[PDB]
């Protein structure tokens, strides 16, 4: 679940995703797996 | 004849507040709308800076929004500027001009004034370099001279030859902003090879803000 | 009679006639009568002011 | 706001001739345009305001023209007083706005001079100071077209060069420009061979002066 | 494990103002996470920074909530984060639609605008929501770098 | 309080005149004042109390007046071992109070004198300790009103320049002032070129005098 | 004859208390008003400072009211201040004058004291660093010297020539308060040019607080 503000590189998104059963919660990604 | 006066050069410290005045006289000055215009070395002008003398009605730019305020003065028909934070690209001269149209309408500039060299940097002082003449760079019958000065911001001077004695090539080159934040003067002559050592070529510097004249001989 | 007009971008001396709201009666609305505020039914009665 | 493009940005003419300097805007701008004429060291002065009247002291000589958005002046006979840089001025209406251009300069043609090559070595008396600057000559060149370029041992070198160019003169209408490399004082002793390279319209094959210290 | 020892004995911070909380009492209360805070205000400034206070620094750049739990402590940087020649290294929002929320960052650098159509910097009514502070160090006491 | 303001606050005269020495109250106060006479470097002592009475050991030559508010200081005859600063003292009347002035200098009125220009290179030894100073020598001179600036690269400078003025000697009645140019040890080697400017009233030009290092 | 004899010097911390005494002797000391002033550097006095020897009344002044207490001791004659909370603008002469008239009345001064030259500062060590005499700058006849001291604050020193032999261009210059804190003390001598490097011009140190005397030949 892609949490943040308007996309195309206007503000911090946070990017809370599961893979192979690690929580890996990173919330600097923007949208310029 | 309508005339506008102004004041002289004005350096600031970059952060302090700078006011010229704009002196009109020769019209009754009760309704006539003043402009006011700085053209940048290289740049162009472009902002209103319209400003009401009779009513208290002031107009600035997009760029200069809270940075700059005027007022007038009805009485001694003289308006002034008042322009906050000095930046670094703003030192230029200055010019008021007036108005073809009246208040209610408005026009192109149809007089204009004399301008003040405003400058917002550090103060230094210049130092006399002569150049050195190789005679093996004279082809073509004549030779070369210079006498180019060190650094130095203020430059209210002039050159010339044997205190203004020798009239040809007396070509100045106009001063640049070096890296540093000083201009640097140059100043060269054409003179043929017949006449060296036997004529004299030393340039005369009149710094008036320094008071130092200093005079060597190429 | 020409009447001129100067539109600079500076404190107005004259705007014009400051606009107010209709008259709400019978209904429970905000109400600023000069300064005095509140909340209260617009409605009207049989009184005789001086 | 409306913005001033000027295309030509220059014309280079001889002195009776008709001038064809142009202002154009962005949009489809009504006629309230007006040109300067500002000779450089002294203080501009009005040429024609609203594009289609006569200003005050203007001779007859003086006629612009354009309507909308294809403005144009049309000089009829040049003058060796009129030769100077001149700004068009666009206004808006509402917001009391007023925007300027770029500026067109018009310099006298000339024939194609050769520009004088000269070079100077520095004083022992800099050295003794530092800041060791060589300064390369080149005078008598009417187009304002030369590239200054050092040879640091047969390479380039920029970006400590700062050259200056004076205006254009009245008795032999040639111009002035002088380069100042800027170096220092333990680094001039690293190399000997100093050239300067000139690089000029007029000129058939780049001429490369160098002095052995 | 904190002390608290090296904020009591030095006299370096400008304002040693705690909101909540007494600072002689931290050294034996414990916390959970605390969280610590880097930013460089225009002098005048620090008071803006209050659970209460408004301005133009305390709106749309860094929100302050009424309940905060904490302390300020800001100090003076005329000589370590301030150049004669200039200082333009540091901007502050003015233009943004509302005010921000406790705890929050508006890192953003779109042009600014009353209404919609995202217009470009080069405009009539759109200018750039962020301006730099332009610290030097011939200046008042007002006009200084000050780290809180 | 009432303060006491001295308008001349000196007095440039020859051994053998009048002397025209003044003290002013701020309010009209009554005679309650008193002169003193300290010479530079001794103690000082009473000339006249009351502004009415002569004090014990003073000689005949020294006759005060005044009243109210208009107090003068006339002398017979000025004596090679009287000039020395004169302070006036005013005392209240209720809270014991006691008020005194600034002082006005009596020096002998010599002929204007060219002031001589030397200036001193710093040393190699100070030069490995750092803080390198340049001195300039400016004695010989009757008025006390000189200008003394340094020109670094023909500049001025201000702040880190103190000037020492002597006391006026007996044989000649001249002055000597010499100023100190506080520097780093970087900073001396940056410039070359330092000169030490000399405005005097009896010199009709500037002297300025220079070495190079 | 009525005289009166003070103490030293004495240096004192910034923020200790200083105990000055003024001893007088010669009269009968029952009943005479006894002042205190202090000339500053350059600055001058105001204040009363009037104390009652044989009662016990005391008055001081108004910006000093709690800085300053006095006593007085009718078996040894001789009167106490003691200054406390001393600022780095307290560094002066202190001197002890009598009265014209007696306890009752009030007159000016007519019996003053000595001096008492109390400073509050720090000390440290001086440095003989001598010039160089450049023989381009000996236009007149003659030429110069000089024995500039490095930064030292107690100076109860003088300077001569030769031990004294040398008794033509003595003019000392003035010590001033540098921005580090301590004194530079200048000297200076004019000798003809025809006695250069023949005759020794050396001057002598005699700082005794320090012990260190060195004498270096220019």
């Amino acid at each position: 679940w892609v949490f943040g503000s308007t996309m195309n590189n206007k503000s911090q998104s946070v990017i809370i995703i599961n893979n192979s059963t690690n929580v890996v919660i990173r919330a600097c990604n923007f949208e310029l797996h | 004849q309508v005339q506008l006066v102004q004041s002289g050069a004005e350096v600031k410290k970059p952060g302090a507040s700078v006011k010229v005045s704009c002196k009109t006289s020769g019209y009754t000055f009760t309704d006539h709308y003043m402009y006011w215009v700085r053209q940048a070395p290289g740049q162009g002008l472009e902002w209103m800076g319209v400003i009401n003398p009779d009513a208290g009605s002031v107009t600035y730019a997009q760029k200069f929004q809270g940075r700059v305020t005027m007022t007038s003065d009805t009485s001694t028909s003289t308006v002034y500027m008042e322009l906050s934070s000095l930046r670094s690209e703003d030192t230029a001269v200055y010019y008021c001009a007036r108005d073809l149209f009246f208040i209610p309408a408005a026009n192109s500039f149809d007089y204009w004034g004399q301008g003040t060299l405003v400058t917002v940097s550090s103060t230094k002082g210049p130092s006399v370099f002569p150049l050195a003449p190789s005679s093996k760079s004279t082809s073509g019958g004549t030779a070369a001279l210079g006498c180019l000065v060190k650094d130095y911001f203020p430059e209210p001077v002039t050159v010339s030859w044997n205190s203004g004695a020798l009239t040809s090539g007396v070509h100045t080159f106009p001063a640049v902003l070096q890296s540093s934040g000083l201009y640097s003067l140059s100043s060269v002559v054409t003179v043929p090879s017949s006449s060296l050592g036997t004529q004299t070529y030393i340039c005369n510097v009149n710094h008036k803000p320094s008071n130092t004249k200093v005079d060597k001989k190429v | 009679v020409v009447l001129s007009f100067e539109l600079l971008n500076a404190p107005a001396t004259v705007c014009g006639p400051k606009l107010s709201t209709d008259l709400i009666k019978n209904q429970c609305v905000n109400f600023n009568f000069n300064g005095l505020t509140g909340t209260g039914v617009l409605t009207p009665s049989s009184k005789r002011f001086q | 706001e409306i913005v001033l493009t000027q295309s030509p940005a220059t014309l280079s003419l001889s002195p009776g001739e008709r001038a064809t300097l142009s202002c154009r805007a962005s949009q489809s701008v009504s006629s309230y345009l007006a040109w300067y004429q500002q000779k450089p060291g002294q203080a501009p002065r009005l040429l024609i305001y609203d594009a289609t009247n006569r200003a005050t002291g203007i001779p007859a000589r003086f006629s612009g023209s354009g309507s909308g958005t294809d403005f144009t002046l049309t000089i009829s006979s040049l003058e060796p007083e009129d030769f100077a840089v001149y700004y068009c001025q666009h206004r808006s209406n509402w917001p009391r706005m007023f925007t300027f251009g770029q500026g067109t300069k018009l310099e006298i043609k000339r024939t194609v001079a050769a520009p004088s090559v000269f070079i100077f070595p520095p004083s022992d008396e800099q050295l003794k100071s530092g800041t060791a600057s060589v300064v390369c000559l080149l005078n008598n060149f009417y187009p304002r077209e030369a590239k200054v370029q050092w040879k640091v041992d047969n390479a380039l070198q920029s970006g400590n060069s700062q050259e200056s160019v004076t205006e254009q003169d009245s008795k032999d209408s040639t111009y002035s420009l002088s380069s100042t490399l800027t170096l220092s004082k333990a680094d001039y002793e690293k190399h000997k061979v100093y050239a300067c390279e000139v690089t000029h319209q007029g000129l058939s094959s780049p001429v490369t002066k160098s002095f052995n210290r | 494990v904190a002390d608290y020892s090296v904020l009591y004995n030095s006299t370096f911070f400008s304002t040693f103002k705690c909101y909540g909380v007494s600072a002689t009492k931290l050294n034996d209360l414990c916390f959970s996470n605390v969280y610590a805070d880097s930013f460089v205000v225009k002098g005048d400034d620090v008071r803006q920074i209050a659970p209460g206070q408004t301005g133009v620094i305390a709106d749309y750049n860094y929100k302050l909530p009424d309940d905060f739990m904490g302390c300020v402590l800001a100090w003076n940087t005329r000589n370590i984060d301030a150049t004669s020649t200039g200082n333009y290294n540091y901007k502050y929002r003015y233009l943004r639609h509302g005010k921000l929320r406790p705890f929050e960052r508006d890192i953003s650098n779109v042009p600014f605008s009353p209404d919609g159509k995202p217009c470009t910097p080069p405009a009539l009514n759109c200018y750039w929501p962020l301006n730099d502070y332009g610290f030097y160090t011939t200046t008042g006491i007002g006009y200084q770098p000050y780290r809180v």
